[PDB]
């Protein structure tokens, strides 16, 4: 019973169930979608037809895409419920400029590795406004105000942060920024010569006091999450990891197991993929943050266009990590009883037909509910 | 105020908010439970998508009402 | 009356085209676009010239520019309006931007998992009926415009 089992066991049980993999009963899924759909039912004509428009485009059975959902089941089958809840207690570390504090946490044992990455999001639009029409609670969040008194940031919580200007200032760059597009503007305009006007001399000084600030305030939010397994090696030369995510945008577990990208990954060496990782949070180039961002967070086969154009990632990133060990045999009996459920409730001779009962049984209690609400 | 969040797998829990608070605000507060990054999360209010950049109040949320996280991208 | 940003990225983008692109403003309002793509290399799109119509609302670059597809195209990302599926905006992006998008998405049409239009399943179960589709549309409608 080895580490590199639990890692065949659980991409061959995700590739051929999907969402099965879960070990939810397929009437609650049915049951769940069909109250979150109750609205989207057409009450106009005919509608026992118009319920069952609604079950037929369902997509109650397709896995979930959100990376960090996909995190959770990883943990649950490889540490088990109560191993998982006690994961998720431990901290975040913050990668090193080489990766060196990961590369040291994998001394040759069955290790599960959890990421967190997060994206900078700074503010890039300002407003000025008067302090009689500034309401926190309304405005447009993640954006600078200036007021003729006060110079502030308005984050994601809609909290008032002060930007440490005084009502001199404050009252000089309110006064002088007077052309009505530039009342309501961006930050950081390539077009503001601040020697050509008193007007573009004060909004570039504006973008300065705001980049100072804002390298002190947290901006960081969660943008990715995916988890690494690195199985014992019988030699410190023969070790290998696999990643296992899916992503909002693109895909799932289920089809980042269908394209080998694991694997592909995986011969990148144990060095190797930390050296592209670590340098993703480091390099101040974003042509080279997105082509590694896409490198290893892409969907196989879009590796070149994940992020380009309009998905560059022109925001600094972290990544952040967290390692404990996996016990082969829970997590091979955890595998195992996802197994005998499916076995159990939603037979069949191979895995394919057992998804379609699956699909099945969760339309027809989605019907079920919905005709018992609107019929 | 509680309110609740129920995801499509059957679970439930228990967000502790006000009224003023950002969807952001609630998606930074289920990644603190689930660990869900707020880039990939969707919440949902009476069939109703919940934008990122609106508050509770904005969708008349109030005390024990019960959100809907969708963890299922579909668009287009 | 334009602005000023609008103005300078105008002629940014015609003395520093996107390779394999060709934009030009309108006559009357210089707010509209009339943009040219070509069919990217080793995709169901090589050889072909596809027209697109690009406008600049009143809050650009706070907001972003408006699309849409003149030819006909076999993708299931544009629908039959000529709309593409793409609040990613950010004010640093600029009109070379979202055309750079564009034709990636011709380089690497396979769809994404959330799309759920009916050309994006058809292109997921008999993809190889759908690239043959995509490579009889391009010879119909973008090789003689």
């Amino acid at each position: 019973k080895t580490g590199l089992h639990v890692h065949e066991k659980i991409k061959h049980m995700v590739k051929n169930y999907g969402t099965m993999i879960t070990g939810i009963p397929a009437e609650i899924l049915g049951q769940n979608e069909a109250e979150i759909s109750v609205g989207y039912v057409k009450k106009m004509g005919n509608m026992k037809e118009n319920i069952a428009e609604v079950v037929r485009k369902s997509e109650m059975t397709q896995p979930t895409n959100s990376a960090g959902k996909a995190s959770n089941e990883v943990c649950d089958l490889l540490l088990g419920t109560e191993g998982a809840s006690e994961f998720e207690k431990s901290s975040y570390q913050v990668l090193s400029g080489d990766g060196s504090n990961l590369k040291g946490s994998l001394p040759n044992k069955n290790l599960l590795v959890r990421v967190e990455m997060d994206r900078f999001n700074a503010p890039q639009k300002y407003q000025k406004i008067k302090r009689e029409e500034f309401n926190p609670e309304t405005a447009e969040k993640n954006k600078i105000y200036l007021l003729e008194d006060q110079l502030v940031y308005l984050d994601i919580f809609g909290k008032v942060i002060d930007l440490g200007q005084t009502s001199d200032t404050c009252h000089r760059l309110f006064n002088a920024i007077t052309t009505p597009f530039y009342q309501n503007y961006i930050l950081y305009d390539e077009y503001i010569d601040p020697e050509e006007s008193a007007e573009e001399a004060a909004m570039f000084e504006m973008g300065e006091i705001v980049k100072a600030k804002m390298k002190n305030i947290d901006c960081w939010t969660a943008t990715h999450s995916f988890t690494i397994f690195v199985p014992e090696s019988d030699s410190e030369d023969t070790r290998t990891l696999y990643p296992y995510q899916a992503y909002w945008t693109s895909h799932t577990l289920q089809q980042w197991f269908s394209g080998d990208k694991d694997e592909k990954l995986s011969r990148l060496g144990i060095d190797g993929y930390i050296e592209k990782l670590a340098l993703l949070g480091t390099t101040t180039d974003s042509k080279i943050r997105s082509s590694i961002y896409g490198e290893l967070f892409s969907p196989p086969g879009k590796e070149h266009v994940f992020c380009t154009g309009m998905n560059e990632k022109f925001s600094p990133l972290r990544v952040k990590f967290k390692v404990t060990e996996v016990n082969p045999e829970i997590a091979l009996q955890n595998l195992e009883e996802v197994q005998e459920f499916i076995d159990t409730n939603y037979p069949g001779e191979n895995a394919k037909d057992q998804c379609e009962l699956y699909k099945i049984k969760a339309q027809e209690a989605m019907t079920k509910q919905l005709e018992m609400r609107l019929l | 105020m509680q309110i609740f969040v129920k995801t499509l797998t059957g679970k439930t829990i228990t967000l502790e908010v006000e009224p003023s608070d950002t969807i952001e605000n609630v998606k930074a507060k289920i990644q603190d439970k689930e660990g869900i990054p707020p880039d990939q999360q969707r919440l949902i209010f009476a069939g109703k998508q919940l934008e990122d950049g609106r508050t509770l109040s904005d969708y008349n949320i109030q005390k024990e009402s019960t959100l809907h996280l969708v963890l299922r991208l579909r668009g287009c | 009356g334009l602005p000023r940003r609008i103005i300078k990225e105008t002629q940014r983008l015609l003395a520093e085209p996107v390779p394999g692109i060709k934009a030009e403003p309108d006559e009357s309002n210089a707010r509209y676009f009339h943009v040219v793509i070509a069919g990217p290399q080793d995709s169901p799109f090589e050889g072909g010239t596809f027209k697109l119509e690009l406008f600049l609302p009143e809050e650009y670059p706070m907001a972003a520019p408006k699309v849409r597809f003149m030819t006909k195209i076999y993708h299931p990302n544009v629908d039959k309006l000529g709309r593409i599926c793409l609040d990613k905006w950010s004010p640093a992006l600029q009109i070379r931007t979202v055309l750079l998008s564009i034709q990636a998405l011709l380089s690497a049409p396979n769809p994404d998992d959330p799309l759920a239009n009916d050309v994006a399943e058809q292109w997921k179960t008999n993809e190889a009926q759908a690239i043959e589709t995509a490579r009889a549309w391009t010879r119909l409608y973008a090789m003689n415009n």
